[PDB]
């Protein structure tokens, strides 16, 4: 039984720097010898409470790709718990009834963890709970830092943005902050700063980091360029001035970058990254959305699967 | 055994006593433990001189016993505190309370986007020593806030 | 050609007690045997006109572990019947030209019946009209009656919440009425007594049946407590104040309660059943929901596969 | 001056003793009164024997003396308790709570609908025994409510 | 100084047999001797935030008619309480420092209490507060009983449609049990009843009220027939059942009816009358409705006017 098998996958802190590299020795594995039947007679859960493209496509498209089949709602609306009352709780404890998977994305910070203390032994993967963790982001990030840098450890990022809401920026930093001699760079407005529980946690590791004003300012020595939009849907309208994109990228403002310097975004982007930053050779957002579809290959493959995979 | 100011009272046969309470932490406690739900004899203490401290509250629960957990919950408000387990009239054994690892039920969580207000849950916390006093982390949203603005239902 | 083959599933007054009891007989089968590809090469709509958790994701369930590919919605809010103003008609009968059979909900009484009109030889199988019938809650109930108590006649039986609207009680009840010496008590609102077809219905087979205040009144000789939920959506605004539950299952409330006596819901539930009920041993609507997938596999392999099953 | 009745012996020197207390209303009484925010030397017996009056709780504090509308929404919450102003140890003025006509400040309207609830003024109700039970008149909406729906904060 | 120079008129429980008299023998004598000029130089504030259109509109006549000016809104949507937050307090606050006097309907029950409360030196009179009082409404119904009937004692009269929200028959019920010898028949939905203090009231005063549950019951023996609107807009959910009048008078239920007796509607009504009702001797609800004229001029004179001699 690999070390992941029939795990649940809540929050980055929960993992370790062993089990991420498993997830992307696996990922490498099935996208050179892809398994079609792997998971056949497995039955999955898509069940996204909140909007998504390419967490839930994705996923569901990877279920195929091994042979499960799926079952799940893109909105809550016409489930029970959204017409009839129901608690989560309760529609965790039915699903999981039926279900040999269930992959969940919420409105609500800490649903995940909810859903597993009511699933059972069936185990919940968490597509994104509030602004809280993104663990399978995460995975399929650092399947493409790696991809592209051709290592997870002493490299240089910054991390654009929204960093108080973005989930993506909380689990990614977590899992290279398990990583030997990272550095970090932190932009964002003062209100959506990166959180206290996130720079405490780097402090203990001795892990340094770094707040910038403008982008340009750290421009010529980082390796990953992390952009993240503004989470409208999580501000408090005392934080309405921040809705618009402060930091925008712009194809002008890599003249001096690193030539193996990537730009990458979880997505959806609004206007932080202009669209003549799409062809030059350092946009790596689109390549990185599809590289999810190999990292959640893996970690299913990973969950459902006993034995590890060759 | 007691104190004497006139032959005092306080003289319970078995059950536990808190003392060594810091001074307006007792009616807390008597609140957030919810101590005063029961039918068994109680007798409470509020502001009585100590010398070791200034003053202090003392609380007295009969057939009433805390595990070395339930004592350690009160780490976060009568750290110097002094639990007596008392049978037969006599003190069968003193513990200090040790900062928990978990706050549990007592306390909610101060983010209104955390799913532990509308779901059928009990709050938890992890209990961190943030130097400077603690450091509580919800078990739930994941977020962590300082004791002293984790508020409790 | 099993009794079932290509039959229309709308309602338990057209089943006979030895059809109920091939579906149960093959459910067991089912569960004991389970028959990955009996349905391959089929393709099944699955259309909700109406709010739905385990009815839906339950009967997609069962269909993909038969082997057979779903179609349809879960909203008809973007289907051509939701903007074109198109009939519900006119829809089956372009459904029906596609598809193996037709599982649908819907908000109005008497669609399925309706349905069949218009489907053709493709079968439609109900999964509730309105608050008229709810037959394969009936089966999986059964199903689980049986598991239970280790039979379906001689019971007594004690169904509490609202009896007018629910299609739950009124499919089930004509179903255990079919079985010997069955005894019903009914808890309701006077607003939302059990119909005048459902008591005549038993009079006339001879059913002893009787009306109570409380549910404790009769806690000490039920031998199943099934709890129904306040059909909200289904009231009339002078019908308001049945609106909250009236009848409250507490832990409590099970002290002298038969220990064979087990509880049941087709939930969802609000608070007619207190969560302290979850952990007594006399809980069992969750373990009801996911005989649901045992019930409606066998109901799929009884109405698609000509044989039966082995 | 004399000790006590029952077991439990006590002793004050100025204060106010309030005896007699029905089970379970003691401690709703520390909150209600803030009579813990107090400094004073304070004693609490909770679920204490009352001989043939089952159980009742009691409260002592030094040097301090309540105002008679708190007996007055004493009668309310224990009407068969008993505050005892006490002086150089002792009684001196044994009282019994009386049935006011008006409640103020402490009390909030069971009818949503009024005014009270929405504005910056102070709740006002008016004091009649009835049939067994006692009813309370809104100085605003005018309506009554058996005290037993009030006592709902 | 008359009695009532300067007074609040909140509740007709704060007026005596003496009060309510002065007011009719004043209106009496405007009604027949009209003193166009008897408020000049009075400004009068007209202020609703609830809907109107008899009181209101007959309030403001009779100021003009006594020719005093008014001032005030008929909405509050567009007051400073509407859109700027501002308190009903504040609100009364100012508004006393500009005029005479102060008429005023509002939702919540205590409203014109409360603003008594604010308004120092100047009176307040309360057009509507909620579902509780409704003092000048009863102070024309009195007019108009006494100039029908000829007197206020020894009457049998009977109240009809929605008693718990109807301020309307809280005030007159208060109002002639301050007189002797009148009988009051009581025909309300359970749900509507009577209030239990105003019951209370009557026991303590000695005097006889019944409950009937049909209008034919007591059509012989009544001098004035009281019929209610159901207050739609202040009954809870949970009293929808109620909104349709269940008394419903049509002229063909006035055979046995005295001939003196008078059918009176605070009115609006809805299907509670029937037009043809309006064609027989019996309804007054419309002379009742002009009475308003003479009622509000007569307190607006005694309030404002130290001294009346005519
Ligand atoms: N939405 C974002 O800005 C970042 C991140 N985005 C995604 O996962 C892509 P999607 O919303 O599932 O299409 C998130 O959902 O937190
Ligand atoms: N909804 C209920 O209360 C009973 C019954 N419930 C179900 O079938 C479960 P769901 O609404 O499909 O999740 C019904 O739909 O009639
Ligand atoms: N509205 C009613 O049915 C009774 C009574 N009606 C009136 O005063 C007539 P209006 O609403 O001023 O036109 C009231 O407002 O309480
Ligand atoms: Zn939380
Ligand atoms: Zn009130």
């Amino acid at each position: 039984a690999n070390p992941l098998y029939q795990k649940h996958i809540i929050s980055i802190n929960d993992l370790s720097r062993d089990d991420l590299n498993l997830v992307l020795a696996t990922a490498a594995k099935l996208k050179a010898n892809p398994q079609p039947e792997l998971l056949k007679h497995k039955v999955i859960a898509s069940c996204f409470f909140e909007a998504s493209t390419r967490t839930r496509l994705s996923f569901e498209t990877s279920m195929h790709r091994l042979g499960a089949s799926v079952v799940g709602f893109s909105d809550s609306a016409n489930t029970s718990l959204g017409k009839k009352g129901e608690t989560l709780a309760d529609t965790i404890s039915v699903i999981s009834t039926y279900v040999d998977a269930i992959v969940m994305r919420h409105p609500q910070e800490g649903a995940a963890r909810l859903a597993t203390e009511f699933s059972g032994n069936v185990p919940v993967l968490n597509a994104g709970d509030g602004s809280n963790q993104h663990p399978t982001q995460t995975l399929l990030d650092l399947f493409t830092i790696q991809e592209t840098q051709g290592r997870l450890d002493n490299l240089h990022v910054a991390m654009v943005g929204d960093l108080k809401y973005g989930r993506t920026v909380h689990s990614l930093t977590q899992a290279l902050a398990k990583f030997d001699g990272n550095r970090f760079y932190f932009i964002a407005p003062d209100a959506l700063a990166m959180p206290q529980y996130i720079l405490d946690m780097l402090d203990e590791k001795g892990i340094a980091w770094s707040l910038h004003s403008s982008i340009e300012e750290v421009m010529a020595e980082v390796d990953i360029l992390y952009m993240t939009r503004v989470q409208k849907e999580r501000l408090d309208p005392s934080e309405y001035a921040n809705v618009k994109a402060q930091f925008v990228l712009r194809a002008s403002d890599l003249h001096n970058a690193k030539a193996n310097m990537k730009v990458l975004h979880p997505l959806p982007r609004v206007d932080e990254i202009a669209t003549d930053v799409d062809k030059t050779p350092h946009a790596w957002y689109f390549q990185q959305a599809g590289n999810g579809i190999f990292a959640r290959q893996a970690l299913l493959a990973l969950v459902l699967n006993r034995d590890l995979v060759l | 055994m007691t104190h004497d100011n006139k032959l005092q009272v306080e003289a319970i046969k078995r059950g536990t006593v808190i003392d060594h309470i810091p001074a307006q932490i007792g009616f807390k406690l008597l609140s957030l433990f919810k101590l005063t739900e029961t039918d068994q004899r109680i007798t409470i203490g509020l502001n009585l001189p100590s010398g070791e401290m200034g003053r202090k509250d003392l609380i007295k629960i009969e057939n009433t016993f805390l595990s070395e957990d339930q004592v350690d919950q009160l780490a976060l408000y009568a750290p110097q505190a002094t639990v007596n387990r008392i049978d037969n009239y006599e003190v069968v054994g003193k513990s200090r309370p040790s900062l928990p690892e978990r706050i549990d039920n007592v306390l909610v969580c101060p983010n209104s986007n955390c799913i532990s207000h509308a779901e059928p849950v009990s709050s938890s916390f992890a209990v961190r020593k943030r130097a400077n006093d603690i450091a509580l982390k919800c078990k739930y949203c994941e977020k962590e806030f300082s004791h002293n603005v984790v508020l409790a239902n």
